[PDB]
């Protein structure tokens, strides 16, 4: 079980999938037709795991990308390195999600559902050495919160032997383009606190923040924190991708990183966080990575960890680093930040380190967390839950779309669930 | 008595066995190809040894007699593309496509047992192609429950299988301070009493106690698992100098037996090597044999993270390398006698047993080492045991009393039922083992 | 007895014989003007099997074109293979049959019947190792269903013990111009059921699909059809000629493909099937091929696996195979397709291996199979007649021609008869 398909979707999670795949190609080394040029067993170990091999030496990556408006996937198949996608990865309908929970899943879902669960079946018997799917998608696009909440649920009730994993993004609470898009977002988080095992938050403020501070720039660009997304699910898969002195599979990462079936949640930072120039200012070194990784502005969860209560934390870095070193770091740092870090554990600490090293980078980590804070980052959003529906406005849309108060009462309840186990546990 | 079986479990004990295989290589001077390597000697090989760990062959290839055995595919790929598998036979190799579980779960599962027959009837033909056996060697890290409980699982079947040798079994401790994995102490726990009801003597070595020496006495600013592994390669060479080279004093493996086990239910025993040192202090420093049987003593070379001078004496053996005078160790022996540096027992206290080799110690390239004609290797019975034994157990109890994971165990393979057994026996041996110590 | 002839008649099964030697001349590599090209010795053998050894080395293929049209023979030796033709090998006469079973079977058939009969004499007495009589005609026209069947009669008659392939397309349930034309199918296959031994299930509605989701054609053409049958149909003859680990006859698929003498139906179904393109993007492999052979969408018969159950099953393959392949394909497809695999035999599988690659290919394969979906055609056909002849509608044509609404119920109860031997059987 070596083998991991990402699963595409969203009308935002697509370029996610798209500049996963090209990070992919750019750091393993791969023509966008497909021919290898990696080096040189390993990468193609990893080839196999992520593509298939065509004829003719070529390789086609291993994606399923599923979402409306089909003129956004030609554009991009239009693109120099998407010229090795299979036809067969993408398998798209029409038109549009309209921005709305019922339309993306209750609606259209309900008649792709049964060819996109073709599509994953026959790549299922195409490669039997899967193991898990890795899920890119909008938590407030219409698209994303649409059908990606169905899609999950369908394959946690065909597939529980198969491992979770998504990448989802969540809705910003201060700016909005519309208010449906939290209330997407929670009636979608209803369900996928159920039917997931594993989710990275990730919130685009702090993506704006992060590129106001390192990369500078006034008005943030998608692609870049595409490409920084990207980087950070290939410092999370290296532990496959590349042997180093302790691999470990995602069941060993997630049994060691939830005490309970609860706590998909995970709050991600990526480091070094390089700024344009700063390249020659500092030196790569483990105590400024460290700070970095505890910096609570730094994660793209993002939540506060000062406010909030380590319950699980995990450092996966890659270079050359030494084992002592490391050691003495984290035992300094769990020491110092005893008030944040629980102490019945009383190590809480799972570190995996990376033989090789990133192209560009001496050194690179990627840090996982879990934090009681992050019950804020939803209440808000369940605050707007009570504070956009109470005025009752365009209650008649749902109301045309079938969706009634008690799923809404449900999400408010698993929402209810989720602060408790936040407080169980309490902060 | 001729022939001892060496097993390799878990990703530590496979990286520790190829260490083993390339340092006894390199003190024969075998390389690769070998056909012995070459035949000049005498006593590289023929005659033993080689005769005890590397099979003899028709065409005379000295073939080393591993079981590699891994559920991690990658691990196996990595030990297939070095020249140890040339040496080894592919048959005698063991694959397996997905892990265990993290760590104990699968390991000691029945899943783990599936692959115990093949196993079995692979160690019945390699035992049948060569000729007599003195015991089996075992080498699984204590805190990888995968190798945990697959080698508790061979060393049951061997010992209802055969049962006529000593099965020796070499087990890696993590450091009692930081642990990477959370079910390390329970798996660790759950594979004592598995040890305790089929191994018939033990090995205890610290990795903590491995990375301070080389930092310490190697003076090496970056520890490496490749270090540790050169160590114990090191260590388990110094076990069996005797028995691959002749010397003036040649020692048995049941003498090691009867040694370590003076009791009904004793079979612990700490491993120390001195002198350890930097290549460079050592060409500089020129100690005496006296100040070597001192170091042993002290609580780095002792290789655990435990001081001996709380631990009480039991009976004791040191092998030496190279060139060794027997008058000089004896009045070594007396002068610690008479420093009373470890308490001693009223059964025992006499028990100071000396053995000489005439192999010289050879330091690898890779991991620095004191470059001395004569080594020390002191296999010693002290109660800093009990003490490790019930610092991991506070922390098992610790964890135990909320758990945070007992029902992937309990749904997999286990239940709370043997976690609580497991714990009870821990508990009594130590109860045991501090009563042994404390009625002198 | 390798030698085996040709038959072509119909308004269709015309072009469908030619695109057969279309085939047959670029499988081993031929010139349509009877210049030997293939290499070395077999090629030799399937033209005295198929052709004739001429003057000067020429070679002509044994073919029997009749139809009531001359413009069709023109239209066929417009064509560059089988422009030349002994006037022998073909025999035309006038006008039309009305798309009439009864009349072109009753007038527009016996007028020429004894002229083709003489013909086909002739030529098996100039054929020693005559076999196998391949039959292209179509079902749906009443002037072919006529015709052939007659044809297919008097060769019956003449020939009991030379097998008879046919290979002619059933009507297409959404064509509603003429409601005689499934009367006429039902009458001829009421007939040829005794008349024809060996027949293979065709529909037009199934080559539409067919091309509009493999080679996604706007408008459906008869040419690309008439090349995929005529692939079909030449590859179960070169599984026999050219050399194999297996090849296969037809007294082989009549002893074996075959329980009971009263079952003559055989379903069809080709792979590879790649889309227009996606040629590189494909890598041909045994489980592919596989799950295309099990689906009904690849199927042309076309039988639903799903809802027939399967009462034998064959697959035949050219190309380098292995026979450990596609023992562990049909090992796995019974364990998991064992509710349609019937429980009498229990294990139905018969298997056939061209080595030499096929034409333009490194590996094609053929399928048929013998389901419980056939009689759902026959209640169609049979609920088609019934309402549409209770109208009494264009009957006085019929009673023009004489045939009697007794023998009508005589082969509506027969071909029930067929339906509940289908049911025995039961699905």
């Amino acid at each position: 079980m070596r083998e991991i398909i990402h699963i595409s979707t969203g009308q935002c999670g697509n370029q996610i999938g798209a500049a996963f795949w090209e990070t992919i190609c750019g750091e393993h080394g791969l023509d966008f037709n497909g021919t290898y040029h990696g080096h040189d067993d390993i990468q193609k170990e990893r080839l196999n795991v992520y593509f298939n091999e065509a004829s003719s030496g070529k390789w086609v990556p291993r994606s399923i990308n599923v979402d409306l408006e089909p003129g956004t996937i030609d554009a991009v198949r239009n693109s120099a390195i998407g010229n090795l996608f299979r036809p067969d990865n993408y398998i798209f309908g029409q038109s549009s999600a309209g921005n709305v929970w019922a339309k993306g899943h209750y609606t259209e879902g309900a008649e792709l559902v049964d060819s996109v669960m073709d599509v994953i079946r026959r790549e299922a018997e195409g490669c039997d050495s899967l193991q898990g799917f890795q899920i890119t998608h909008s938590l407030g696009g219409g698209t994303g919160s649409g059908m990606g909440t169905l899609l999950i649920s369908k394959i946690r009730e065909e597939f529980p032997d198969r491992m979770m994993a998504t990448f989802s993004v969540l809705p910003s609470p201060k700016t909005s383009d519309t208010v449906v898009e939290p209330y997407n977002a929670t009636l979608s988080v209803h369900q996928l606190v159920e039917h997931s095992d594993e989710t990275f938050c990730i919130d685009n403020e702090a993506l704006y923040d992060i590129c106001q501070r390192t990369l500078k720039l006034n008005q943030p660009s998608y692609g870049d924190l595409n490409n920084l997304v990207s980087s950070v699910m290939s410092g999370v898969t290296t532990s496959l991708r590349y042997p180093g002195q302790l691999n470990s599979d995602l069941r060993k990462l997630a049994v060691n990183l939830v005490p309970f079936p609860r706590l998909h949640f995970f709050m991600v930072g990526y480091a070094p966080l390089t700024a344009i120039g700063s390249q020659s200012f500092r030196s790569l070194t483990v105590p400024e990575l460290t700070q970095q990784m505890f910096d609570a502005k730094n994660m793209m969860a993002a939540a506060d960890p000062r406010n909030g209560r380590y319950l699980t934390v995990a450092a996966f870095f890659r270079g050359k680093v030494s084992v002592k070193e490391v050691e003495d770091e984290m035992h300094k740092v769990q020491s110092k930040n005893s008030d944040y870090f629980v102490e019945w554990i009383p190590n809480n600490v799972q570190t995996a380190v990376c033989s090789v090293a990133p192209q560009g980078l001496d050194m690179a980590a990627t840090f996982i967390a879990n934090s009681t804070s992050i019950q804020e980052l939803f209440k808000r959003v369940g605050d707007q839950f009570s504070a956009m529906f109470k005025r009752k406005a365009f209650l008649h849309w749902y109301t045309s779309e079938g969706m009634d108060e008690l799923e809404f009462s449900e999400a408010e309840s698993n929402m209810n669930d989720l602060v408790s186990e936040y407080q169980q546990y309490q902060e | 008595m001729r022939e001892v079986i060496s097993i390799n479990v878990g990703q530590a004990g496979c990286q520790i066995g190829n260490a083993c295989w390339e340092l006894y290589s390199l003190e024969h001077g075998i390389k690769p190809d070998g056909h012995l390597e070459d035949g000049l000697s005498k006593p590289k090989g023929g005659e033993e040894g080689f005769s005890t760990f590397f099979h003899e062959t028709g065409y005379g290839k000295f073939v080393p007699r591993a079981i590699y055995v891994d559920l991690e595919p990658n691990v196996i790929d990595e030990v297939r593309n070095g020249p140890y598998k040339d040496l080894f036979h592919p048959e005698q190799l063991i694959s397996g496509k997905e892990d265990a579980a993290n760590n104990y779960a699968r390991g000691h599962y029945t899943v783990g047992r599936e692959i115990l027959g093949d196993v079995l009837d692979r160690i019945r033909k390699l035992a049948d192609q060569c000729d007599g056996l003195q015991g089996f060697l075992f080498t699984h890290s204590l805190g990888g429950g995968t190798g945990s409980g697959l080698g508790s699982l061979l060393l049951e079947e061997l010992s209802a299988e055969y049962g006529k040798k000593s099965k020796l079994e070499f087990a890696v401790y993590p450091a009692p301070q930081v642990s990477t994995s959370v079910v390390e102490p329970y798996n660790t726990v759950l594979t004592t009493h598995t040890t305790l009801e089929h191994a018939d003597c033990t090995f205890m070595v610290d990795n903590e106690a491995i990375y301070d020496m080389c930092k310490r006495n190697l003076d090496i600013p970056r520890p490496s698992f490749a270090n540790l592994n050169n160590l114990i390669a090191q260590v388990v060479s110094s076990v069996t100098a005797s028995l691959r080279f002749d010397g003036s004093l040649n020692v048995d493996l049941n003498e090691f037996q009867t040694n370590l086990v003076p009791y009904p239910r004793i079979h612990f025993p700490l491993v120390s090597y001195s002198p350890v040192l930097s290549k460079s202090k050592a060409f500089h420093e020129s100690n005496s044999v006296s100040e070597i049987t001192n170091a042993c003593f002290e609580p780095g070379n002792q290789m655990v993270k435990c001081d001996p001078r709380d631990g009480k004496y039991m009976a004791t053996c040191l092998l030496y390398r190279g060139d060794v005078v027997t008058r000089d160790v004896q009045r070594a022996v007396e002068q610690v006698k008479n420093k009373k540096t470890v308490q001693l027992v009223d059964w025992c206290p006499t028990g100071f047993k000396i053995g000489i080799c005439y192999e010289p110690p050879t330091a690898t390239p890779n991991s620095q080492l004191a470059t001395v004609d004569r080594a020390v290797c002191m296999l010693s019975n002290t109660t800093s045991i009990a003490e490790a034994w019930k610092r991991i157990d506070r922390k098992f109890d610790l964890m135990y009393a909320k758990r945070a994971f007992v029902h992937w165990y309990v749904g997999e393979g286990m239940e709370e039922g043997e976690f609580t057994e497991a714990r009870e026996d821990l508990a009594a041996l130590e109860r045991d083992y501090i009563e042994v110590g404390a009625d002198s």
